[PDB]
């Protein structure tokens, strides 16, 4: 786009690239990564967009990575980096991307990026994937991240599959599998528009907890996230609908390498107002964990 | 017992948003009650004629939460008064922060400004207007703001401004003929230096003496309301004036200050509940005692940062939360010069809670584009067209404020390129596009004639230019644009749904075609940004049939050449711009055409 | 008025286990109350900056049972105070024995330590841990204790220990990651000489200032609890420290002493409340999960019935007020029934350090692998003494200090062999019946002895062998906390399989609870063995669930990868046998599928 400023040659080529592609192959997909805040990357050319279908949400990636790279004691002071990510999540059709470029050149593995000892590192990595699947947008994960491999991706070698023997990494791979299964089956996660997201609460900055809703039509999925290694008990979370709620996913489940801490299901919304909502859930938040909850039908 | 125990309990909470009911000076027929907040004071005393300015005559008694109070028999309205606060070894005389009126004893504000005991009794006749005010509902109604500095607007004689009352009928007369929806008043709160324009504030609870008494101002607002005009007050919670007797080091130590690079040590300490009471109560004070419809906060970015200042962010969020609770139909507008998200968004969605944001991004792009010559505008087409990518990020007001016509930036007229005709043409084109572009409208006084000179507050506007043709035409154009705005709802909805592109890729000829929609209604805007008339220029349209020319910037009545379609334009069913039917039009020089289907 | 009659007469009677509630400096916003037990004192005065250190401004009045008490207006928290006690001709300045916090006036403790008025206000968040914590029931649960000296663990900068609050997150992260259930802290009560490790104590009611405030200790214990970690405190009731200004010849006579010179006189009722209140003081005010009394032997023998009856009443009182607490004893004379209930004539502890196992295990493993055939019994005969008491297998600081050497130093041969031996020793200890205690630094097989003036050799965690040993212990704890066959340390839960391979120094046993069984095969020789047959009770498919020799731990990778199938011909008196390959110097744990 730029020469340093606008290259119209490149911009018109980009536009007619996208137009011919979709004209001849209407069901292809075109994706762009742009390191500027150029508008309408994902927009149709007839609306003055570049005509891509998807844009990598590198803003989200940097923001998220910047936040969880930091220690939980400090996450208090960077709460705004986490929550403000959604002010920019609907500007384009976005694919939340963690890529090979992130895990190279001294940037460190995603695993390497996360703070604490291996248990907490594995916990954080489960959290990162937990939130990325919760955050609006399509999902991209580079090979080897799904088990949380230690070393930066080296093209001259093959991935450290041997870590699939050790529990911490075999747990992360199971967590991604369960996350993708939830994603594939729940349409509440398919609609990345602002309609697809509702904030439940974001101002528990002190304890670094966030609750939000991913809703399509009647269907709704509740995401409660604890970014601290202390579990939280009797934590109340507002709900739109009152009744029995089930816990569809627990990052802290032992199958993923966790404490085994959890609500255990059969959570009945209490007809008490909380977070400006008619009902509320009284939950137990496991260490460095993500909860995904669905009402019961 | 002057102060309720709830009042002291509410003061410590930072929940005393009616605090003006008890703090400051409150007259009684026998005597005045005095209440000031000075926690780090060993003593506080009232000095005045009512005790030979003697500090031991009337020593207030300390109540809870550093709240001092006392009664003075014979302290009367219109008398000047003063607080003497003692911090250990040293004592100092201070002004009342909650003063409801101030006047200069010497006669010059720069020497002395003195708190004067005041009664705010006033009988309003604006009943009808306030039962119907909108605001949050104004998102879908026309809001056209006339930005004004009262002292600079009109003069009775050189160097002598109008009183609050004297201005009422002329400003109301002018604003109605123009078709403007509100007046935004540059800050009226008491300020020592007239050259500050009011942004260095000493008396947050006192309207400036320069234009009359507090009731004089209430009458002005009361009057304008009866005339159906809204009043926006510029408000300055970001910083206070550097006046030694003012808010600086009030109790002998840091009090309103932090215990910003722009105004270091003059920044309000939003951490303290006492500061929060003072600021938010004052916001409500203007909406309550002066029936003000809207408040505009400037340099919001200076509060957000120092990296973010959360003290201030929670303060702004609580300010907006409180206002709409006590006054559900008020309006708060923010100017924030960084790309801070959700200024116009509700606090419950992590927004700052404002209703409106000045689109300063738009103004910069727009002005930069039109500073350019039409010959060169070819190479900067994207600056013009791209404003719409960021045009719906917030609830926005398009802004052409005083800040753009000062400090050598040049009048809007001066900014436009070419000879006088093209300068007048360019400004008529600019406003036309601004009225078409999504968002409400704000124009600073004198922009409606396209006056030559930069805004000089020490003088009155160049009304003599209203005699000459080019400037009288622009005034007519703004009036007529304002008529179109209010009459057609297609412009009321600044939503993405409201706007649709007709064509944006004519870079060579520097033309823009777009549609502004609500349901049935469409308004078609075609813009020629070069002094070359365009003929046989086809523009695609959704509907076929007869189309009318509702407005043409190039009409000779506005100072234009007069090339026009003059109505009676019939759509031809040939696809243009990916649209079923096309219009074959004449594009006047440096002009805007506005067309709608005939009905 | 400061004292009820029930207080004085409880004091007399040897039963005032709340004595901390009344004794010491009790702050009030106007002034601080002072109470001291000085029966043979003719006069007692409290001194401080709050009265220009005047021995006559505020002289406590005498009440019964030798208790003195007075209230000083203007004595505030953080004000240093002192007791000026007069006995006939002579007066002396003394600490508060009940001081809740102490600080060195010169900044150097060997020179100072003064009593400090303190408010112990703290708001806890550990409710969940404490209504779930399990004391005596823990016999049937995994107990993995990580032994810690806070100052020597980690340093924020060289020569500077972590604060209480500062160490909270690194310690929990570590403990959690490695899967230990509790932490055992060398005594944190105030002590002048840092080099004592804390066992020579001046202030039994004051956490040592070096790491922060009394409240700082509460935050750490609070923090660890919410992360599901337990804290055991070392307690030294056997002897007090040789401080002139403290407990020595306190009222002027023998008082805390016996009527050498620093063992507590258990005969005195006043001493009994002081200590037994101190046991509950930590369990109550600091939410401590466990007390650990060292050198119980010296308390036992001179038999000292005064001391044995005290130790029985100590345990009885603890469990009466804290039913889910833990008391652990180190006894070296093989006194019977340490971990037995008092009603069976036992000392009343919940646990006893199996130092018998520790010596046998250490002695067997310093022998070169060649010679291990000739001491087979030393290894195999540990299970004849493994059920006399509720036992914790213990590797301690005493073991790694004074030329004993680090466990890695103790292990024989080349560094790979030493790492393999250390992994085998850790594997056997988890397999062996009894709870496990491991001292800091053994988990990554640190090279030198414990040096208390320094930080552990964490840099060694870059070498491959040490990173692996840390990985072996984490997985050992991971299987331990998961499989209940290891939870039950009774004679039931252990079954031999083969102890007769002396020549090849191999051991096979079985660890079982109910249906669940665990097979441990241990090869204490660098020669690998293949086609090794091991009897099994059950047939069918058998999985290898742990292997010392896995590469992730630093081993050669010899294992039985493919799911081991059982061959149905009798071996070791068992119906089926598993053909197995035994990795050099490694332990194999096998679970039936």
């Amino acid at each position: 786009l730029y020469r340093d400023r606008e290259n119209l040659e490149a911009i018109d080529f980009i536009k007619k690239f996208n137009e011919t592609v979709y004209l001849h192959f209407p069901e292809a997909i075109t994706i762009a990564e742009e390191s500027t805040a150029w508008p309408g990357v994902s927009a149709p050319t007839y609306n003055n967009g570049l005509g891509f279908l998807y844009k990598w949400n590198m803003g989200w990636m940097h923001d998220t990575l910047d936040y969880m790279r930091r220690d939980p004691v400090h996450r208090k002071y960077h709460h705004d980096t986490l929550t403000f990510s959604l002010w920019y999540a609907f500007s384009e059709h976005y694919i939340l991307p963690l890529s090979h470029d992130e895990v190279v050149h001294g940037k460190g593995s995603l695993w390497t990026k996360m703070p604490g000892d291996d248990w907490q590192k594995a916990a954080n990595l489960r959290l990162l994937y937990g939130h990325m699947w919760g955050h609006p947008g399509k999902k991209l994960l580079f090979m080897g991240g799904e088990f949380g491999q230690h070393h930066e991706w080296n093209h001259d070698t093959q991935l450290e599959w041997h870590l699939l023997d050790q529990p911490y990494h075999r747990g992360i791979q199971a967590w991604v599998r369960d996350l993708n299964h939830l994603y594939r089956t729940h349409p509440a996660l398919w609609h990345d528009g602002p309609e697809g997201f509702e904030w439940i609460d974001f101002n528990d900055r002190d304890q670094s907890v966030i609750c939000y809703l991913r809703k399509h039509t009647d269907r709704l999925l509740l995401f409660v996230l604890n970014f601290t290694p202390v579990p939280r008990e009797h934590y109340r979370v507002g709900v739109p609908i009152g009744g029995p709620w089930r816990e569809v996913l627990n990052s802290d489940a032992v199958a993923y390498g966790g404490s085994g801490m959890g609500n255990f299901g059969r959570v009945e919304a209490v007809p008490e107002s909380w977070h400006g909502r008619p009902f509320h859930l009284e939950l137990t938040l496991p260490p460095l964990a993500i909860l995904i909850l669905e009402p019961e039908s | 017992s002057w102060l309720t125990e709830e009042d002291i309990r509410r003061w410590e909470s930072g929940t005393f948003y009616d605090s003006y009911r008890k703090l400051g000076a409150h007259p009684d027929e026998e005597g005045t009650w005095f209440c000031v907040w000075a926690p780090h004071a060993d003593a506080v005393s009232v000095l005045g004629a009512f005790n030979n300015w003697d500090p031991e005559a009337h020593q207030l008694e300390r109540y809870g939460a550093g709240l001092w109070a006392g009664y003075v028999p014979g302290a009367l309205p219109g008398h000047a008064y003063k607080y003497r606060i003692r911090h250990g070894f040293y004592q100092a005389d201070k002004t009342d922060p909650y003063a409801f009126a101030m006047e200069p004893p010497t006669g010059s504000p720069i020497e002395g400004l003195a708190s004067i005991i005041t009664r705010l009794d006033y009988t309003w006749h604006d009943d009808a207007w306030m039962q119907r005010r909108k605001g949050p509902a104004s998102l879908y109604e026309p809001v056209s703001i006339y930005e004004v500095h009262l002292g600079s607007w009109r003069h009775k004689q050189p160097g002598v401004s109008f009183s609050y009352r004297e201005i009422a009928e002329p400003l109301a007369d002018y604003v109605q003929d123009l078709g403007f929806t509100h007046v935004e008043l540059l800050p009226i709160m008491e300020h020592p230096y007239y050259g500050s324009w009011g942004y260095q504030v000493v008396g947050y609870y006192a309207p400036t003496f320069r234009y009359g008494t507090p009731q004089d101002l209430m009458y002005l607002i009361d009057y304008l309301h009866q005339r159906g005009i809204g009043v926006i007050l510029d408000w300055v919670p970001s910083h206070f004036a550097a006046d030694p007797q003012g808010l600086v080091y009030f109790d002998g130590t840091t009090l309103f200050e932090y215990d910003h690079p722009d105004w270091g040590t003059y920044v309000f300490d939003y951490n303290k509940p006492g500061v929060r009471n003072f600021l938010i109560s004052n916001a409500l004070f203007w909406l309550d005692y002066y029936h003000v419809d809207g408040l505009r906060v400037d340099a919001v970015a200076s509060m957000l940062y120092r990296r973010e200042n959360l003290e201030a962010i929670d303060f702004i969020k609580k300010f907006n939360e409180t206002v709409y609770l006590h006054f559900p139909e008020a309006i708060t507008i923010a100017e924030e010069s960084t790309a801070w998200p959700g200024v116009s968004a509700p606090t419950y969605n992590n927004g700052l809670g404002f209703l409106y944001k000045w689109n300063m991004g738009w103004m910069h792009d727009t002005l930069d584009y039109m500073r350019r010559d039409p010959v060169h505008r070819k190479y900067h087409h994207d600056t013009l067209t791209f404003s719409l990518w960021y045009a719906f990020s917030e609830h926005y007001i398009l802004p052409l404020s005083h800040d753009e016509v000062v400090h050598g930036k040049g009048s809007l007229w001066t900014k436009m390129p070419g000879d006088d005709w093209q300068k007048a043409a360019n400004l008529r084109l600019l406003y036309g596009h601004m009225w078409g572009h999504p968002g409400k409208k704000l124009l600073f006084m004198g922009g409606e004639f396209g006056q030559h000179h930069e805004w000089n507050h020490d003088t009155q506007l160049e009304w003599h230019l209203l005699d000459q043709p080019y400037h009288r035409g622009i005034q007519a154009w703004v009036r007529d644009l304002n008529h179109l705005y209010r009459t057609h709802p297609a412009l009321w909805h600044d939503g993405p749904e409201g706007f649709e592109w007709i064509d944006f890729n004519d870079r060579d000829q520097s033309v823009i075609c777009y549609l502004r929609k609500h349901t049935d209604r469409l308004l078609l805007f075609v813009l020629n940004f070069t002094p070359v008339p365009r003929e046989h220029y086809r523009v695609g349209v959704p509907i076929g049939g007869p189309w009318r020319e509702v407005l043409n910037s190039d009409a000779v009545a506005y100072g234009g050449s007069g090339m026009g379609n003059f109505g009676r334009v019939e759509a031809v069913p040939e696809s243009w711009h990916g649209r079923p039917f096309h219009l074959e039009l004449t594009l006047p020089p440096l002009a805007i055409l506005i067309l709608e289907p005939e009905s």
